[PDB]
RNA sequence: GGCUGACUGGGCCCUUGAACGCAAGGGGCCCAGGCGGGAAACCGGGGCCUAGAGAACGCUCGUGCCCCCACCAGUGGGGGCC
RNA sequence: UCGUUGCGGGUCCGCUUACCCGCCGCAAGGCGGGGACAGCGGCAGGCGGGCUGUUCGGCUGGGGCGGCACA
RNA sequence: CUCGGCUUAGUUUUGCCGGGGGAACGCGCCGGCCACUGGCCGGCAAGGCUAAGCACGUCCCGAGUCCGAUAGCGCACUAGUA
RNA sequence: GCGGGGAAAGGAAACAUCUUAGUACCCGCAGGAAGGGAAGCCAACAGGGACCCCCUGAGUAGGGGCGACCGAAAGGGGGAUAGCCCAAACCAAAUCCUCGCGGGACAACCGUGGGGAGAUGUGGGGCUUGGGCCCGGGCAACCGCCGGCGGGCGGUAGCCGAA
């Protein structure tokens, strides 16, 4: 329902369209190691087809996707549908180092949390650094799920 | 003596009520069910199966009833099953120069009406029959000699 | 909806203007590379994967840049009447895609064309992705879709025996508990 | 002086075209409808007679409680016979 | 004229990144100029023996000119 | 859908190519000889494969109301040779 | 045989639309055949039921300086007969390839180790008698890979054959 046009209007330089918010990374390291902890300890899905299931299901906690993903509409979709299902969702650099906090032996261009065993103390206090870089983006808050 | 199926010759407007018969593609599924077949069991028996075909005649119905005790009681020996017996693909060459993919498909015409229809076809069809001088390309003209020999031999 | 439902949208209404903004700087990358070049993955995902594209080894992708417009019609330099003397408006029996397809297949010698789509136009070019699929890769080679395109082969004593024991079996299943409703 | 027959629907014959095939055009004699002139008879289907005359396809107009257009009905449109 | 044709401001101004032109460079890319013009493709009008196909009738005291003795 | 063009029996109605515009989604879409509306009927395009039954004659086999060294293939032979 | 490019002479008793002809010829690409082939079909309220080829429909409908001339399709009779898959829904690495070693009819495959592909999805599932999804019941399950061993027949030289 989200319309992409006004919400992809102004992209941010050196990055790809589908890139809203700028994020630190300390943040996007600290996104991975949830990731990581939530797979050892709690649940989590990758890649992109499984991921957007997750977020249309209403099952998603957190969303990551990678930003050098090299046709871009790969994963364009996903932060249109997040903002749409109110799931908060976070940018990481890389998809080699998505994919292997994910515990594949593959590149991830996305990947979900969908429960934090132990990571949801963590994951809470990640989901609050995210809304302020949004805030100062412009964009409305997410809150945690 | 397996049975062939019998269908009914679609009743055209030209035909002005005439109806006949004629042998079907095969038995329908309806008529299977009655005695107690699907597709796949009616084939393995040998039959010809028409999955398209919706009507059920009672006369396919009693001779597959019949025939079918035939078999079960060992009096008549099915033939083989009709369904693939070889599997032969060959190995493709030059799909993209011989108009074989989806985009010489479309140009060909293939996409959007039967190949009957198509504008090589038609090219190699009267190519075939002035060849051999078939038919009506055994004389050029026909239609014209025929049309004024009509007016002067029916003033 | 699958995620390739999604990435379609960008080829539709509701994504076309952030799409048409996207091509026109990709576009000036691809009016510099080769005519032909192989890429690592297709563009539009989900398009190449309904036409048979799958990443295995042995499997093409190459993007085809060709200028558009009516092919080059040339005007004859003898006797001719004059239904047969025009240049303007005539064009080819073969689409542009077809013609990507060919010039493809001449750069990847032994290769099939499996299958291509439109990627993107400018004013002069045409961008398409064509697939290519490696016959004598033994990845390629059991594919159930490659296979109509590198050959099969099943023994008829495969199939015929297979069928034969089938048959068999069914008429005495058929015996028990077809044969006493057919007579009642 | 009074009028519009330079009429509507048709048929037959003569000439063009000799005896002897063969356009268009022109002329003559009638039947029916409805008129004009005339007491009536009768005459009027242009000009006292012999010249002023044009196929197919296409278009256009007139005409009909008119015929047809693809499974059925309707609206617009198209086609058909004279 | 349609498309290429984009971005700001009130049909006009500006801009450059498209596109075009030149220089340097093996290439990567850099420099300068022009600039949504031009160029290019489609469509439309004009000029167009530059090029292609053809027609240039008949009768006739031979043909031609005349005449129409061509209806 | 529209414009140009080649083609087709396809005709206000065949297929396609090129230029420009450009959907919907099974509660949808497509077809039923001009377009649209209603009804009824039939279906599910834009992805891929598929034996058998059909064309041909360098070659092999058989046949002949065929020719018989100016004939019959150009060549019955150190002929596609000199 | 398949895709593309593509005339004129001649005919129309001139000639341009048209025909000749999508022919000649040119360019590209296959097989022992090719191409086609599994209903967004045809029909008309009655029903057919993939395809190609043969006979017919038929010089009919229709196209056409409505001229010359061009020209179907459905239907009917035959030859022959055969039906399936990819993608997607759902699951999410359960997958494929290659090499070494041991086993395994010299194979497929099994066990183990290394390398490559693979979340931008390998694989499972699914193919109008639509499917996915949930529940129950049943084996005649279903689907696929290898072509070893035994047997038979046929082809590629020949042998016997009356008086
Ligand atoms: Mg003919
Ligand atoms: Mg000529
Ligand atoms: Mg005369
Ligand atoms: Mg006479
Ligand atoms: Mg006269
Ligand atoms: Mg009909
Ligand atoms: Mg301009
Ligand atoms: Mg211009
Ligand atoms: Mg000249
Ligand atoms: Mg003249
Ligand atoms: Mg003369
Ligand atoms: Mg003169
Ligand atoms: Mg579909
Ligand atoms: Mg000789
Ligand atoms: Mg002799
Ligand atoms: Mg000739
Ligand atoms: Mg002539
Ligand atoms: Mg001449
Ligand atoms: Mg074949
Ligand atoms: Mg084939
Ligand atoms: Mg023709
Ligand atoms: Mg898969
Ligand atoms: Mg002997």
């Amino acid at each position: 329902t989200i319309d992409p046009k006004t919400f992809y209007a102004n992209p941010l330089p050196g990055k790809p369209f589908y890139v809203r918010f700028e994020v630190p990374s300390d943040v996007a390291e600290k996104a991975l190691e949830i990731l990581s902890i939530a797979r050892q300890t709690g649940k989590i899905k990758k890649g992109t087809n499984e991921t957007t299931k997750a977020v249309e299901r209403g099952l998603a906690k957190l969303v990551l996707i990678a930003e050098d993903v090299d046709p871009p509409e790969v994963v364009a979709h996903l932060p249109l549908l997040c903002e749409e299902k109110k799931v908060p969702y976070v940018y990481v650099p890389s998809k080699e180092k998505l994919g292997k906090a994910a515990g594949i032996n593959v590149a991830a261009a996305a990947a979900v949390v969908i429960e934090a065993g132990q990571a949801a103390g963590e994951l809470e206090a990640l989901v609050n650094k995210i809304n302020e870089i949004r805030a100062k983006h412009g964009l409305n808050a997410i809150p945690v799920r | 003596m397996i049975p062939k199926p019998v269908v009914q010759v679609p009743r055209s407007i030209k035909s002005g009520g005439v109806t006949k018969w004629k042998e079907g593609r095969g038995f329908s599924l309806g008529e299977l069910k009655e005695v107690g077949l699907n597709a796949e069991q009616a084939r393995l028996l040998g039959l010809p199966v028409d999955t398209r075909r919706d009507s059920v005649w009672p006369q396919n119905v009693e001779a597959l009833r019949k025939w079918l005790i035939e078999v079960l009681e060992g009096k008549a020996t099915p033939p083989e099953p009709t369904l693939p017996k070889v599997v032969k693909v060959k190995r493709k060459r030059g799909r993209a120069f011989r108009g074989l993919t989806s985009a010489g498909r479309r140009s060909r015409g293939l996409i959007s009406t039967r190949f009957r229809e198509t504008h090589n076809y038609k090219f190699k069809k009267k190519a075939k029959e002035r060849r051999l001088k078939k038919r009506h390309e055994a004389t050029k003209g026909l239609g014209n000699v025929l049309r004024i020999s009509r007016i002067i031999n029916e003033s | 909806p699958s995620a390739y439902q999604y990435m379609a949208m960008w080829y539709r209404k509701v994504g076309r203007e952030v799409h048409e903004r996207l091509m026109r700087s990709v576009l000036i990358k691809w009016r510099k590379e080769p005519a032909i070049v192989r890429v690592e993955r297709p563009f539009r995902l989900e398009r190449a994967r309904k036409l048979g594209y799958k990443p295995k080894q042995g499997v093409v992708v190459a993007r085809v840049r060709l200028i558009r417009g009516p092919f080059n019609r040339r005007r004859p330099d003898s006797g001719r009447r004059p239904k047969r003397m025009g240049v303007y408006g005539i064009t080819a029996w073969k689409s542009w895609r077809q013609v990507a397809e060919e010039r493809a297949a001449r750069k990847f010698p032994g290769l099939e064309v499996l299958n291509s789509y439109w990627v993107a136009d400018d004013g002069i070019y045409r961008y398409f992705e064509v697939i290519l699929i490696d016959c004598n890769q033994p990845t390629i080679q059991r594919d159930p879709l490659y296979s109509g395109i590198c050959g099969r082969e099943v023994p008829r004593r495969r199939l015929a025996r297979r069928l034969r024991e089938r048959q068999r079996k069914l008429i005495e299943h058929l015996k028990k508990t077809l044969l006493p409703k057919l007579k009642g």
